[PDB]
RNA sequence: AAAUAAGGCCUACUUCACAAAGCGCCUUCCCCCGUAAAUGAUAUCAUCUCAACUUAGAUACCCACACCCAAGAACAGGGUU
RNA sequence: UAGGGUUUACGACCUCGAUGUUGGAUCAGGACAUCCCGAUGGUGCAGCCGCUAUUAAAGGUUCGUUUGUUCAACGAUUAAAG
RNA sequence: GAUAGCUGGUUGUCCAAGAUAGAAUCUUAGUUCAACUUUAAAUUUGCCCACAGAACCAAAUCCCCUUGUAAAUUUAACUGUUAGUCCAAAGAGGAACAGCUCUUUGGACACUAGGAAAAAACCUUGUAGAGAGAGUAAAAAAUUUAACACCCAUAGUAGGCCUAAAAGCAGCCACCAAUUAAGAAAGCGUUCAAGCUCAACACCAAAAAUCCCAAACAUAUAACUGAACUCCUCACACCCAAUUG
């Protein structure tokens, strides 16, 4: 229940780096990961949208909110 | 049944090419790079006087080192340790 | 080809590409302002002369009478002292609910 | 500023909302505590990682061979401990990190079997007309992996 | 004829909109650019590729540095539309002598001198 | 694809100075550090040098700017001797 | 009633004979979009509809060895009481 | 202002270590800027004979005298010898 | 074994550099010089350079210090190129036509890569290998003009000049003004007048011949896909015609 581009985007917006080969190879031999993905990128999907229609304040979505790195 | 001149990309008629979004986004977006480069180079920091003779001594340096780069050219050595190895060729044991 | 031509020369890629993305842009009203918010002396003159003189004044409703009509009826009325008016009606309900006379 | 329900008065799609943070966190740390109690258990069963070895990740699970197309200077013969991984689990959980995992949570445990070449691979360019025939022949190095297992620890 | 194309003084001028537009500011302006070439060499003239060898830009996609003079700046110019500029701000010191192996460039310029492998 | 990356600052490429390439690949079962790869030490080098360039041209910007300074100095001093006399 | 093009035949007519052919004889059937008209609004007139609705507005052949042949180069087909 | 490459040229782009040159015979495929068979509007339409504009190409498009010439003159036809 | 500015061909592996302004020639299908290119070597300045400097009858161009750089002059060799095509601008003749003939400035093609359908010349992009990796440059045509505010007509009269006649329109003049409130008349039709409206008042773009040619949807949240371009593990001399080393 979800698109590639949308499935992408959350995905890239989590910090979650993962290659087409494994994501095939999980949806092939592992539907429940694929799933949990799914949910996730549905869930960050939301997130962002509830973002930039609110512009937060406070919550900044709790899934968002990349870990910075020095 | 669109018979069209010979070549369709010159002579006196050719197929009319249109634009698109994806061209337009990216002229688009290539001119908000541009004048941000343009705006980046609006303010120098030296005003050329202040640059009349800074660095020529890097500048001469390195011609320096170069000049003496190019006229070491000069073919190579010689030893007697190759000539005298290259018999070994025939290597004998007992 | 030339440079100048009789027909309309096919403009190079760039150029086509150019001359579309430096299209004019009007502005784009949020609301637009379309859904949103002499002689006339003497006439009055006229008919307040009218109203102060009028001593016995008649209304009838003269439309089918030709024009020969209407001059055989001011002839009659020429006749026997009388006159006829005639005049418009747009000034003539204001003065109308002004005298009280509704 | 009411608009009456019509066929575009709102948007198609359903208009979802998320829950408090408050709550969210509360469930967040429970399902937390699940799973380290779970994985204290000792419940799950045959583990598996995504390790990004080699600059490509592979899916790995357990006994399963991988190859390298370069040489990694090793005797042959030696336990080695991958890192970067980014996707573990198994059976009704599953972990990741942002991106890399903790090391102290995951460890993988590999191992060298062997160093061989590639095939031989052809290399050839041809051109019309102009007299181009180029040949070249290429045998890249190549190994051999084999992990052993996945051990996890209750570190959450 | 296709002459070399020169530019007028008045588009080198940065206007208040401009430095409130970006972050850029006129008193105490950037001493360092980040070139970074992001077109081609190819189908330009002879000259701009000269100018590209000579500002050392063959890799593209790569970072360099040049000094801001009004000779670099004309030198950039001549190909602006074939390069990325971006000012070199370091938020702390410059390199010293013990920050020299743990560096890093990141975009936006930020040259940070403690460059660890650790999260915040 | 990803261009939200560069609004972050986490490299538009995520194998870019980032910790899925710099940090170490793999390592000892001992526990001991495997050694550097040749395209970190590349790196590495890389980044020196540019370092060193760039700390070359500040100093060699300042010496410029401590020059012009010295010369409109000693260009004052000289016309303020020349005044007197 | 005659021809045109197509589908058949030798019993009368001919070239002629145990046949075939025409000069000789039989048959050939469905509307085609271009217009003219009820009823009313944008345009309470009027108005044929790039508004809603009504007028002139597929039938045909078929799908159980060996001798002769009107069937056929062979192959194949029809008959062999 | 739009469509034509069917006439005369214009350019020589592979085809001079070969594409055999016009008419006339059998066979005709296609397009309508439609001569005729079907249907309409107007008309200097009292009717035929006429003229104009749209659709319809399912069909038809003769027999002969001359010049080698498609073209070029003439005798008789059918609604027509495009 | 004639000659021949001429047709044809001129044998194994791999690396690198490698596209020319013109002149003469019983000559433009051929030759030389010049110019481009290659090898070994001695020398130092080669290019964008900044104020300025460079004519009476527009893009521009020459010299040009700091500044990026590492390229340039010469010596001694010698083969190879010296018929070009397309694109943007100045053009020249032609028809302000031709895949039409010739120059000036830049790019491409003769050299691979990803697209515009099959394309040399159009857009993007070059240092050369592997991996079953990641990030990007160029990249998908849009669009339907025609009604209309359609209520309603006395008269000084056929004003005067010519017009046997045009009185309101064969031609010229002033164009007043009574109707309660508006044309010596703005069209239509009259030989000529007769009749019909109006100005104003009272609500008021497509067609050529074998047969049209990628299926196809206006309504799930802007971002994806997309190279031999950049990066990831290793080592790198291993993608130009002729010619050369
Ligand atoms: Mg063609
Ligand atoms: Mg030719
Ligand atoms: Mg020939
Ligand atoms: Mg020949
Ligand atoms: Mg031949
Ligand atoms: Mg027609
Ligand atoms: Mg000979
Ligand atoms: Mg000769
Ligand atoms: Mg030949
Ligand atoms: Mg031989
Ligand atoms: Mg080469
Ligand atoms: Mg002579
Ligand atoms: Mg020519
Ligand atoms: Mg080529
Ligand atoms: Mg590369």
């Amino acid at each position: 229940g979800l698109k590639y581009p949308a499935l992408i985007g959350n995905l890239v917006k989590c910090q979650v780096e993962l290659n087409r080969k494994v994501l095939a190879d999980l949806a092939i031999y592992e539907p429940k990961t694929f799933k949990s993905l799914a949910a996730l990128a549905s869930r960050r999907r939301h997130e962002g949208f509830a973002a930039a229609l609110g512009d937060g304040k406070e919550p900044e979505g709790i899934f968002s909110r990349v870990v910075q790195y020095h | 049944r669109g018979r069209i001149p010979g070549r369709q990309w010159i002579g006196k008629h050719r197929r009319p090419r249109f634009v698109s979004l994806r061209a337009k986004q990216n002229m688009i977006r290539r001119l908000e790079i541009e004048a941000e480069n343009h705006y980046w180079l609006s303010m120098p920091y030296m005003t050329r006087e202040q640059e009349r003779g800074h660095a020529a001594v890097r500048r001469r340096e390195a011609f320096e080192a170069i000049k003496a780069a190019a006229t070491s050219k000069f073919p190579p050595h010689r030893f007697i340790a190759d000539q005298l190895d290259h018999l070994n060729v025939t290597k004998k044991w007992s | 080809s030339k440079a100048v031509t009789r027909h309309r020369r096919v403009m190079h890629f760039q150029r086509q590409k150019l001359m579309a993305v430096t299209e004019y842009i009007p502005p784009k009203p949020a609301i637009h302002p379309s859904c949103l918010p002499g002689l006339i002396r003497l006439l009055r003159r006229e008919i307040a002369a009218v109203f102060q003189d009028n001593r016995m004044i008649a209304v009838c409703q003269n439309v089918a009478l030709s024009a020969e009509d209407k001059l055989l009826m001011r002839h009659q009325l020429r006749k026997h002292k009388i006159l006829m008016k005639v005049f418009p009606n747009q000034v003539l309900k204001p003065f109308l609910e002004d005298s009280k006379y509704q | 500023g009411y608009v009456p329900k019509t066929s575009l008065s709102s948007p198609p799609w359903p208009e979802v909302v998320l829950p408090d943070p408050v709550e969210e966190t509360r469930h967040h740390a429970e399902v937390v505590k699940k799973v380290n109690e779970m994985i204290v258990t000792g419940q799950y069963g045959r583990l598996f990682a995504v390790v990004h070895f080699a600059s490509r990740q592979w899916k790995v699970t357990s006994e399963d061979l991988i190859l390298i197309g370069n040489e990694l200077d090793l005797a042959c013969g030696e336990r080695i401990r991958l890192e970067k991984v980014l996707l573990v689990g198994a059976d009704n959980f599953t972990l990741l990190g942002k991106p890399l995992l903790g090391k102290d949570l995951v460890r993988v445990e590999a191992t060298v079997i062997e160093k061989t070449e590639s095939w031989p691979r052809i290399i050839m360019r041809f051109r019309k007309r102009k007299n181009f025939k180029k040949k070249r022949i290429v045998t890249t190095p190549q190994t051999v992996l084999r992990i052993n297992s996945i051990e996890i620890a209750p570190c959450l | 004829k296709f002459t070399r194309s020169r530019i007028p003084e008045k588009v080198f001028q940065a206007s208040p909109e401009d430095h409130e537009k970006y972050g850029g500011d006129p008193q105490n302006p950037h001493k360092l650019h980040i070139v970074t070439r992001i077109k081609s060499t190819r189908r330009r003239p002879y000259w701009e590729k000269d100018i590209i060898k000579m500002l050392g830009l063959e890799k593209a996609h790569t970072p360099q540095v040049h000094k801001n003079i009004p000779s670099v700046n004309a030198k950039l110019k001549v190909v602006k539309h074939l390069i990325r500029i971006k000012p070199l701000k370091l938020p702390q010191g410059l390199p010293a002598e013990e920050n020299m192996s743990n560096t890093c460039l990141k975009s936006t310029g930020e040259l940070v001198v403690q460059w660890h492998l650790k999260p915040v | 694809g990803g261009q939200w990356r560069l609004q972050q600052g986490l490299a538009a490429n995520p194998s870019g100075y980032g910790p899925l390439t710099e940090l170490p690949d793999w390592s000892y079962a001992d526990g001991r550090p495997a050694p550097p790869m040749k395209g970190q030490l590349r790196r590495k080098a890389e980044r020196e040098t540019f370092a060193r360039r760039v700390v070359l041209l500040s100093q060699e910007m300042d010496a410029g700017l401590q020059a012009w300074q010295l010369r409109q100095q000693k260009l004052q001093e000289e016309q303020r001797k020349q005044e007197n006399a």
